[PDB]
């Protein structure tokens, strides 16, 4: 609701086809990697090991 | 002295019931007029059948339908109603035996028979059976375990037992019998013996089995099947939390098979007893993950998969307790169970 911007010029975070937000493509990669880190870790209970994280870089 | 295992020598009692009813429909008909075998079926069609319980006890507070009927009974007014039904009872009174003539002339005066019909039958088979039924009742009234089931075990081998006291002395005798058997087995054998999943009430003259203590599988709960579940949860409690286990699951799946038809179908302890077995399964899992934060110093042990399994169950139980209330279930003092469940939640924190 707050981003109010959209395009291939920006990374879209979506969950199951629920678009939740936008970031830089750089933050796209930062999130993908740090997220995979919290997935293999056991510290992010809102984060099941089996979540599939589709990163599509620019 | 006690209640006998058998269909009542159907001989004089069946014609005494003709004369009783036939008079009651005759005298009542003329009361209905002043107000302005088949007879026996019509008498019950004039007052309906007996719900699944015992005595149509139902509150004593709602409708103040005023009855001051004005006593309305002038010895003179009773003998106006009665003077004609009695002469019409003599037609059939003549064709009746001399014993049944005076039996009718006693109950039509309002005298009651100190002559227990089960104090005259003289039939070999029956003869004894009365001795055994009384023997076992005098032996449980002094807890004689080793002799009470000898009499019980012989009482069912003689051709005259309808579950009856067999399901009501056959369970305690096995609770008092510290040896072999858990009324349970016998209780689960009964459940399969009298599911009676068929909704049969009313219609014919239930004069062979009239105790809401055998029958059902229609609507009218069976009470040995309710006792089977209650004895089974108490059999699960003893020495749990004090793969060969299963019992508290066996009991979750043996009601699951039900899930209303007759039992689910009808409400209460069915739902309530189920939740109570379910509530006990939630406590055991808080103990097995309780004492000094679960067992002790923390859990680190992969977050708390065990708390989530328990919160799912606590949320589920509250659904079973609620549907048991909503569907008219007066059995449950909700205030105490909700306080217990929240103070228990406070153990899971």
């Amino acid at each position: 609701s707050h981003t109010f911007a959209a395009g291939p010029s920006l990374c879209c975070v979506q969950i199951d086809g629920k678009i939740i937000g936008w970031v830089s493509h750089e933050q796209g990669k930062i999130i993908a990697d740090t997220l995979r880190y919290w997935k293999v870790e056991g510290k992010t209970p809102g984060l099941p090991i089996d979540l599939e994280i589709g990163y599509v870089p620019p | 002295m006690f209640e006998v295992p058998i269909t009542l020598t159907n001989r004089k009692f069946a014609q005494r019931r003709k004369l009783k009813y036939q008079y009651i429909n005759y005298i009542s008909r003329r009361f209905d007029r002043i107000s302005k075998s088949d007879e026996e079926r019509k008498f019950w069609k004039k007052y309906e059948k007996p719900e699944k319980s015992f005595e149509i006890w139902r509150t004593v507070s709602s409708q103040n339908k005023q009855p001051i009927n004005k006593q309305k009974m002038t010895y003179h007014n009773f003998k106006k109603i009665e003077k004609i039904p009695l002469r019409k009872m003599e037609i059939p009174l003549l064709h009746c035996t001399k014993e049944n003539k005076l039996y009718f002339q006693s109950i039509s005066r309002g005298l009651e028979p100190l002559k227990t019909s089960t104090s005259e039958v003289r039939n070999y088979r029956t003869r004894h059976i009365v001795t055994l039924t009384d023997l076992l009742h005098l032996n449980v009234s002094r807890h004689n375990w080793s002799l009470a089931y000898k009499i019980f075990a012989t009482l069912i081998r003689i051709p005259g037992v309808q579950i009856k006291s067999l399901w009501g002395i056959g369970v305690e005798i096995l609770d008092n019998l510290s040896n072999s058997s858990s009324g349970l087995d016998f209780l689960q054998w009964m459940c399969q013996i009298y599911s009676s999943k068929s909704r049969f009430v009313q219609n014919i003259n239930y004069r062979s089995i009239v105790p809401p203590f055998q029958t059902g599988s229609r609507t009218h709960t069976a009470k040995f099947a309710i006792t089977y579940l209650w004895s089974s949860l108490i059999n699960c409690q003893k020495s749990m939390e004090p793969t060969e286990n299963d019992l508290l699951q066996e009991l979750i799946d043996k009601i699951s098979e039900w899930v209303l038809t007759p039992p689910f179908m009808e409400d209460a302890e069915v739902w309530f007893i189920y939740a109570s077995c379910h509530l006990l399964k939630a406590d055991t899992l808080s103990r097995q993950f309780v004492n000094d934060n679960k067992n002790n110093d923390l859990i680190g042990l992969d977050r708390d998969i065990k708390i989530n399994q328990v919160i799912k169950h606590i949320h589920y139980v509250r659904t079973f307790l609620k549907i048991c209330l909503d569907k008219g279930g007066f059995a449950v003092p909700s205030r105490l169970i909700e306080n217990q469940l929240k103070s228990f939640e406070s153990r899971l924190y």
